């Protein structure tokens, strides 16, 4: 079911690099930039870009 | 239509688009083509039996949440007319305990279509003009067998109104509903028989007999032999004459004349007479009895078992004294005596076969004695015992042949189509639902709860408080219009005529009257009209206590106007303004099933409108309600009386939040909506308290503002469904505290009701027979109502609405729903072959359909 | 049609060709196709002279793999309508071991074509509103006798439905199916009787004596000379009425009126009045007999051998009492007194020539004592008594006559066509088939194998478990259309008509009826409904047991739908619709036979749809299998029941995966495909199996995907019947492992029936009389079947199938003739035109007289008060009229 898209699979992890814990609800709302990542966008392209 | 998938539940209309209106004209939907519904149907367990007495019922296959398939499935169908009198208790019948159903109604006058005046009365008018009616001699007479003198002093009188023939009809129609039980017994299906009394089982051997005054208990009897009205008591009066001169002053005013047309009307012209008789006085005049054996589930106990037609209960007119003016064969003057006045008519009145007692007996067959201008005393007969002479007589096939000859004489289709629509309004009746947590429930043999019941329009029904005659405060239900005796006369005798008058052929006479199939049909036409009203009801999350008390004891000005714009208003003429919440319930009937209600004409100011029996409803009833079992009320959901199943079957199209859930264990089984489309959800993980997602709040999270109340959106009723359809779910408020609505027992749902196996066939399983939809949003406190699980059990379905799990539930195998296996190997899309080689002869039919 | 090099199998057409459907029209398959090839009549001829008795075989010579000839080989005749009631054991006739075979029939209203109102009931209609000025009470005119009052309420709310007539012409057919067994046995085959009992013998030189309620066994006397209902139990009631008010209040709604068009003749009119009686009641209403003279294979013992007819055995429920109005003799006042009442009659009713005993006794040619107003006391009879009396006494040419007379009121050459082909796709029985190397087999004498049946739909017949009368009822197999009588009773005095409802200038019947021919075509006619059926079964792999459990299956979804479609569940608007999936096997019929089926019409909101035979099955019965030697079930196979070479000899056009093995000439005889035709071979861990090549998914595939099954390919299921028909194959699973399906002993397949030579006939050798064409593809739990051979087994067939060796198969020695579709007397030359311009006039006869409108309204008092005039008559809408529109 999960091949199939009909389900989710659970594995260990590193929580490593931007990788962050998931909570047992996820109670999702409105997708949404946060106001900090908006500021801090450009500086941060501008270092892949380097 | 049931969902095979959860594609077609997204892709469901919303209910503002159904409730939208439509402008094209739409044909009647009899229970001629709502039959083959239960006939011819999927599933191969089925033993397709013939008999109509058999096609009483919902079979089919079920599939279980678990993967299990259950064969030959049942569910019972929820109307009857029918109430019971004996008791099967202990496999016995026993003498009943409560107290018999009463319907009542209110008259109004009808200014709608004014008639025109004939060529022949404007020349007699003409002449009375020019002479003074002087040249007419003692004796003239016209070839119908009135004279001149009477038809010249009735064309005098003007009159503002049309004329409506409703009432009459009605009465005609609910007595051939009553008439129509006489058939034989494979003809009446058996399930019409244990709605009520679910532990009797009626025998197919003997056919039903239709008596009057027989009832063991309450008074039922009405006197016996001596027959008074059974409301408020008294006898009534009936009289005949050859010319209005002989009436008595005071009543003069009053009276009616027969037309020969109603007395060549059938073989029997006294038939043909007492018929007109009771179709223009007040109704009931007594109360007709339908005695039917039966026996015990076991087959141990049969014996005769009495029930009251729900027809015979209704209250309408108010007529109880009446003058009858009869042609004269002869051309001759008025009778001075007696012999004279005998030898004169047409055909002499008569008392009919069954004869009675009293002050004024009648002896069976008796000759009355006409009336004279010489006046030694007035004579008279008793109305109620006159007319429980003929009783035993009417009969269906005669009244198809007295409605051909009013069809001929007046045209009477679309005025027997409406009449007929408030006999199924009025008349079809289900009893209140039991919660469970399985599949099926009864309340208690004899108990007062086993005989609360309901309208298709979801009002509970008036009992009766004390024995009859009844001496009671009336409790009216619906407005009806009446037939008036003076513009009768103007079209009787040709003097005057009305757009709506046209003469018709008899072949035109509808063809549910004097057929055997009848009582059968009108069953089957309560379900849509229900479906309708249900998705009117559950748009909005209104409790029931919050209904029965919107119009008497709610400090909330939205109840107030809610319960009031639901149901029509009087005009300062006094004529009705139909409802004005009542043309959205017509229009969901429209796109349901694209079949249309009767219309009628009603006029406000010179102004023409239309009423349907959606709009003629009186505001200040009861609703229904549903028992836990041992009884106690619950009344925390809004009112419900009949499951999911026969709102989705039978419907071409329902709004979103009321599809059927798709089958277990396949891919896009049971969803929810989250976020994305505009959801958000409300969280209480402080006290364990979970809630879906729901609608984005306008200031009224906790309590609503005074003037507004909860707003539709589909989705989140459908979220609220899912949350119920989980085992224990929690009725709190915005803070987790309790409502104060009275709540089920936890996990408990209103379920559909039980009724006794045939060989081989199933209970239902789970919640197939559940009706789910009805989930609570405003309370009578006005605060919000939610649905909690707790933070454990709320984690699966989350992730459902959140399309990242799947969810299960029972389903009927039904019309192209097939049962999803535990692996779901997916192959390549594939077309197969056998759909390629027959699609066009497939969609041929659709389109066929399209065209209808 | 028999292919002669491979050549001819190599260029038939594809099963996907022949389904497609087709638009031109055609005519009706009359059996006449099979009888040029399998006997010796050329044109017309009596059926005494031609000797029809020993006319009953596929005869030829064949040729073997070995290369010998035998001459003069033969295959019976598959079907038959007897079932034995006495069998044969041990060279003595003896009683029957196995209950009676049942049918149960479904019987509802459905829409049919629009009907609408006669000019003479507008005609009434004024005559009731003219009336209305007056003070007389006589309303309109009494049509034909009967009372004015009856024309008044006959002629009143009118049914939208319009009329079937279907469910009466279908007891009037299975009734003509008993009674023309009575005719002499010169013009009756003798395959007839030996279909089941293959160890008797009819004796040619006596009639069969057809009779009621006499059989030894199980109670099937229903009463014997005390009727009873053989399914309900019980008995009826009839009553004969002059006028309706005499008629019962709680009946009056049934009421039957009987036209006068009919009792015509100077004779056999109380029969007519019996045989309309029974046209609308209960069918049965006895058991019926077949009484044949045999005797052993050797000749020596002879014996009346007892057989129950299967027209006898298939119930059509209807009315048990019921109330006829006969027509009166003159216009007068109803009868008040009995002498004035049975002094009135047309035709006055009476028992046949046949005593009966019980309750109210009836004695042969017995009055009935006509119901009269004030009567003291009501009469009737029981009715299973009255048809009991008659029973005796029905033959074909009455029948005829009958049906000849009740032609000129109204139509009924295609309505009778197509309940007689509902006549022959229930009656119509072959024998299950038997497994075996050789040509011939059967199952043990009176056991159960040897009596268990099927349709031609490959569907098994069910049985009664218990003594008759039955306390209980079968679930139905078939649905049927009812004819009510309230518009019957509009239609038969000329108040209505429809299109179907027309008079048919012929003003005759169809071919079959009166004739003593009728048994052997009917007999020719089920062959093609087989073909059809066998077809659309083996274009698919599914074994027997997979279709025997696919409703509920929720192993795979794809199975489901399959078996869901393949019956008629659906309606819309009020009516039925046929099978989703029985047009394709109607679409077959049609491109291989190039003949049409008779249909009835449906009426879908106006829209006319055709509905055929094949689209009216019931789910519920068990499909066909074939037995074992020791009478073990085999449910491998896909459903058989009889031997290819009938398919494949009387076909126009059949598809390639069907087709027979060629003659061997010369270098050349059999040939296969390979990778060239897209195909592949497959092998699996083991090296000493070897499947033939198949299609490329086959190769990913050991359970099939749910959501799908096998596809049709025609040249993989050729491959698969060449490596069945070696003598050694093994039945098996994508990794050689056993299906759950019980398999043939190894090197078996099903075989035709056998019955006794005539001297010079010899049996069929090897597997000239076998089905080949089932080859299994989808095993029960959702498993691929393969056929494997071993290595060494494998090598020939494999190059066989790359053309460059050779196999050797048997044939049948036959060439390929498909006839075309296809009488004036002196005195008919004589009177053509006036018949030419009368029939012309008889078709818009309807309810027409020559006084019109325009006449009728000079006598009236207010012509714009006329209802004609306010209301001109029109169709009726469906499926309801208007009522109480929107202004």
């Amino acid at each position: 079911q999960a091949c199939n898209r009909a389900a989710n699979l659970a594995r260990s992890c590193w929580l490593l690099s931007n990788v962050y814990a998931e909570p047992a609800l996820q109670a999702l709302g409105d997708e949404v930039e946060d106001a900090f990542d908006t500021l801090t966008n450009s500086s941060f392209l501008d270092v892949a870009k380097s | 239509p049931i969902s095979a998938d959860f594609s077609e539940v997204e892709n469901a209309p919303s209910f503002l688009s159904l409730a939208e209106n439509t402008d094209e004209v739409l044909k009647p939907y009899t229970g001629l083509e709502i039959q083959t519904i239960i006939t011819n149907i999927v599933g191969d367990a089925n033993p397709n039996q013939s008999r109509i007495f058999d096609q009483d019922r919902l079979r089919g296959n079920q599939y279980s949440a678990g993967g299990l398939v259950t064969q030959n499935a049942v569910s019972a169908i929820p109307f009857t007319n029918l109430i019971p009198r004996t008791i099967r208790v202990g496999n016995i019948l026993v003498n009943s305990a409560n107290r018999l159903q009463i319907t009542e109604t209110n008259v109004s006058e009808y200014y709608s279509n004014p008639i025109i005046a004939t060529k022949l009365s404007e020349m007699i008018s003409d002449q009375v003009k020019n002479n003074q009616f002087s040249t007419w001699r003692r004796d003239n007479t016209s070839l119908q067998g009135f004279n001149a003198f009477d038809i010249a002093t009735i064309n005098t009188a003007i009159l503002p109104n049309g004329l409506s023939l409703e009432s009459m009809l009605l009465k005609l129609s609910l007595l051939h509903s009553i008439k129509a039980m006489n058939v034989d017994a494979a003809s009446i299906n058996r399930s019409q028989y244990q709605v009520i009394d679910h532990n009797t089982v009626p025998t197919i051997g003997a056919p039903a007999v239709v008596g009057v005054n027989n009832s063991p208990v309450f008074g039922e009897d009405c006197g016996g032999n001596n027959p008074v009205y059974p409301f408020g008591g008294g006898t009534g009066a009936i009289a005949f004459h050859v010319t209005l001169q002989t009436v008595p002053d005071e009543r003069k005013s009053y009276a009616i004349f027969v037309p020969p047309a109603i007395l060549q009307a059938t073989s029997d012209a006294n038939e043909a007479l007492a018929l007109f008789a009771l179709s223009m006085s007040e109704w009931p005049h007594a109360l007709y009895t339908v005695t039917k054996q039966t026996t015990d589930l076991a087959g141990a106990n049969a014996g005769q078992q009495v029930f009251i037609p729900t027809q015979s209960t209704i209250h309408i007119g108010g007529r109880r004294v009446l003058d009858l003016i009869i042609p004269r064969r002869e051309i001759a003057p008025n009778p001075t005596t007696l012999v004279a006045a005998n030898a004169m008519c047409m055909v002499r009145p008569q008392a009919g076969p069954d004869a009675t007692a009293g002050a004024i007996p009648l002896a069976a067959g008796q000759l009355f004695n006409m009336n004279f201008i010489g006046a030694p005393a007035f004579e008279e007969w008793p109305m109620t015992s006159y007319l429980y002479s003929w009783a035993g007589r009417f009969d269906i096939t005669t009244i198809r042949q007295y409605m051909g000859r009013l069809a001929t004489m007046v045209g009477v289709k679309d005025a027997y189509w409406a009449a007929h629509e408030l006999n199924v309004a009025l008349s079809q009746v289900a009893p209140k639902m039991t919660t469970a947590a399985g599949g099926w429930a009864a309340q208690a043999a004899n108990s007062a709860q086993q005989s609360d019941v309901c309208y298709s329009s979801l009002l509970t029904v008036t009992r009766s408080a004390a024995n009859f005659p009844l001496a009671n405060q009336p409790a009216a239900d619906m407005r009806v219009y009446d037939t008036d005796p003076a513009t009768w006369n103007k079209v009787a005798l040709g003097l005057a005529t009305a757009a709506n008058l046209v003469p018709e052929q008899s072949m035109d006479v509808p063809f549910v009257v004097g057929d055997a199939r009848a009582s059968f049909w009108e069953r089957l036409q309560a379900i849509p009209m229900c479906i309708a009203w249900t998705m009117y009801y559950h748009s909005r999350g209104i409790t029931t206590l919050a209904w029965d008390n919107a119009y008497t004891d709610n400090t909330n000005k939205w109840l107030q106007k809610m319960v009031r714009n639901t149901f029509s208003t009087t005009q300062s003429v006094g004529t009705i303004i139909p409802a004005r919440y009542g043309k959205i319930v017509c229009n969901l009937y429209k796109n349901m099933f694209h079949r249309a209600p009767a219309y009628v004409a009603t006029s406000v100011g010179g102004k023409e409108l239309h009423i349907t029996h959606f709009e003629r409803w009186l505001p200040g009833g009861t609703y229904a309600n549903v028992y836990s079992g041992a009884g106690a009320v619950v009344n925390c959901f809004s009112p419900v009386l009949i499951p999911d199943i026969w709102c989705q079957y039978f419907t071409a199209k329902l709004p979103l939040f009321a599809g059927a859930f798709p089958p277990a264990q396949g891919q896009n089984s049971t969803k929810g909506f989250n976020s994305k489309q505009g959801l958000m959800i409300h969280r209480n993980q402080n006290n364990n308290l979970v809630a879906p997602y729901l609608e984005k709040f306008a200031d009224n999270s906790s309590y609503f503002p005074v003037g507004q109340g909860p707003e539709i959106n589909d989705m989140a009723t459908w979220n609220g469904r899912l949350w119920m359809t989980t085992g224990n779910v929690q009725y709190l408020d915005y803070s987790g505290a309790a409502i104060v609505e009275a709540v089920p027992p936890a996990g408990e749902l209103p379920v559909g009701k039980q009724i006794p196996l045939l060989a081989g066939e199933n209970a239902p399983i789970e919640l197939t027979n559940a009706a789910t939809t009805c989930v609570p949003r405003y309370s009578n406190d006005g605060r919000r109502i939610f649905t909690y699980l707790t933070t454990a059990q709320s984690v699966i379905p989350v992730q459902a609405c959140n399309r990242a799990a799947n969810l299960a539930r029972s389903c009927w195998l039904l019309s192209n729903v097939y049962a999803e296996p535990a692996l779901q190997a997916l192959g390549d899309e594939v077309e197969d072959a056998f759909d390629t080689l027959t699609n066009s002869s497939f969609l041929d039919v659709a389109k066929s359909v399209a065209e209808s």
